[PDB]
């Protein structure tokens, strides 16, 4: 059994997407574009951050 | 009649055309792909997991000394250590001040985790790929059928042969060496067998899981036992799965590009939106259907009542038409400016009927086929205002879509005051060279 980090309080702007974290715990958030460079960024969250 | 085309290879998308074989209606094709299976021909190289270090009891042999020899085990160690006063409970355990032997022996084996967890390492080739196809043909419904994605190969969907043509890339995710672990795979090379860099990756290397052979590389050392305690005090780096887990790199999946997501038992990634496919389907000519018997269409006129350049069908339009009988019409656009979301229209008499278009172009000039029949209708598109949505791109953007048809007048009559003052220059030279060198004379 795992933990669900709550969900993202997500809201949008131009071409840009702005998440909201508020981890309880040490997170792992990744993102990968879908082109063809996938432009990974791999981030661990521990105190409550923006991410644009 | 065979029906040849090329598609995005795109996993939504459905890919509309018409066959038109002469003297008979034209007929609707559908063609969705809901997987695209690339299955990479894999060879197994080595497993690896936590080592375990079995130190058998030692040998305390009192007075005198052995020795011993090297047995075949993976990084086997073996030192006499002289000079021992092992000191038990209830008197000490040997006879004699010093000169007595303790016998080290040490040697190390693959944990029993290895059976539930391991790293198992692969050396990838160019493999096969196959795709799950859903076709949509006439009136029939849709039949579906995996297809090996190679032209040599019939793969009857129904009664239609469909032929699928190699992949137009030969892009692959996996880099030849790669590393599976759980549910997920890496794009890492791995020391091979033997080749273990005592310590990081391969300190295990097993050839398989239940396999008597182990390449144990781990630098096993053995210290003297302390103040005579009997014990076999090993030192060595920790494992290799340990720092190869804390250090691991993001998973493949993750970092797969052209969304393709992984899945296991077949090493393969799907979804793979790389590139486009070609098709060739050679329909029944049973579910065709003479002209003759087609209902005339004529005096069409089509109006777009509202459209705004969404990724889903934000676009709607009238057809006003005129007919000849009651009876079906397929409707999609020749060319990629639009995409149509309806099939087929069946159609009674002397009226006026409505479809939804997706399309990116800010004045789209869609040419439509009903019943093969012809009719043109563009106008203004509106920006759909939210910025980023969750559906992805219905139609396929060109580069001649943006442009406003004022910045296309504003280029249009640049270029054009250019290339006309250049041109009164040249009409300048010649006249001046001409009226006024040589008709002086
Ligand atoms: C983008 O990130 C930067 C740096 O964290 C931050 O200053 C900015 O507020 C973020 N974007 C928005 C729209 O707030
Ligand atoms: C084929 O497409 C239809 C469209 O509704 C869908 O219901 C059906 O599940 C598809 N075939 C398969 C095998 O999923």
């Amino acid at each position: 059994i795992a933990t669900l980090a709550p969900e993202p309080l997500v809201e949008h702007k131009h071409r840009t997407l702005i998440l909201h974290l508020h981890p309880d715990h040490p997170t792992l958030l990744t993102t990968r574009s879908l082109g063809s460079d996938a432009n990974p960024t791999r981030q661990w969250i521990e105190r409550p951050t923006t991410v644009n | 009649y065979e029906h040849t085309a090329v598609m995005p290879n795109k996993v939504g998308i459905p890919y509309k055309a018409l066959v038109e074989r002469p003297g008979y209606a034209p007929v609707h094709l559908q063609i969705q792909l809901v997987n695209t299976r690339i299955i990479p021909s894999t060879n197994l190289e080595y497993i690896t997991c936590k080592y375990k270090t079995k130190v058998p009891s030692p040998v305390v042999k009192c007075c005198g000394a052995t020795q011993c020899t090297s047995k075949p085990h993976p990084d086997y160690q073996c030192q006499v250590f002289s000079g021992v006063y092992p000191f038990m409970w209830g008197g000490a355990y040997c006879f004699c001040d010093t000169e007595n032997t303790q016998m080290s022996e040490a040697y190390v084996e693959r944990s029993e985790e290895c059976s539930i967890d391991h790293a198992k390492a692969y050396k990838v080739h160019t493999g096969t790929v196959q795709a799950m196809v859903n076709i949509t043909y006439g009136s029939v419904s849709w039949r579906s059928a995996d297809v090996y994605v190679n032209g040599e190969t019939p793969a009857k969907i129904g009664d239609a042969k469909l032929i699928i043509g190699p992949l137009s890339s030969a892009w692959s995710p996996f880099d030849n060496k790669v590393v599976v672990y759980g549910h997920e795979v890496y794009n890492y090379d791995f020391p091979e067998y033997g080749t273990g860099k005592a310590g990081s990756f391969g300190d295990l290397q097993s050839r398989t899981s239940t396999s008597n052979d182990l390449y144990a590389n781990t630098n096993l050392k053995l210290q003297r036992p302390q103040a005579g305690i009997v014990h076999t005090p090993f030192t060595q780096v920790p494992s290799g799965f340990e720092r190869w887990k804390k250090d691991k790199g993001a998973p493949l999946n993750d970092v797969a590009p052209f969304g393709c997501s992984i899945a296991l038992e077949p090493l393969r990634a799907e979804n793979c939106a790389v590139g486009s496919i070609p098709i060739s389907i050679d329909i029944p000519d049973a579910a065709f259907t003479r002209i003759s018997e087609t209902p005339t269409v004529s005096d069409l006129e089509c109006k777009i009542t509202e459209c705004t350049y969404a990724f889903d069908f934000g676009g709607i339009a009238t057809v006003a038409y005129k007919s000849s009988k009651a009876g079906n019409c397929p409707i999609h656009s020749p060319s990629g400016v639009a995409v149509i979301k309806e099939n087929d229209v069946t159609l009674a008499e002397s009226g006026s009927f409505t479809f939804h278009f997706s399309t990116a172009n800010i004045h789209p000039a869609f040419k439509l086929q009903v019943c093969t029949s012809a009719v043109t209708c563009k106008g203004d598109c509106k920006p759909p205002k939210d910025h980023i949505v969750d559906y992805p791109a219905q139609h396929t953007e060109s580069f001649t879509s943006a442009i406003s048809a004022t910045a296309w007048s504003w280029i249009k009559v640049l270029v054009g005051g250019t290339s006309a003052f250049i041109v009164l220059g040249l009409i300048a030279t010649a006249v001046v060279a001409l009226v006024l060198f040589f008709h002086r004379h």
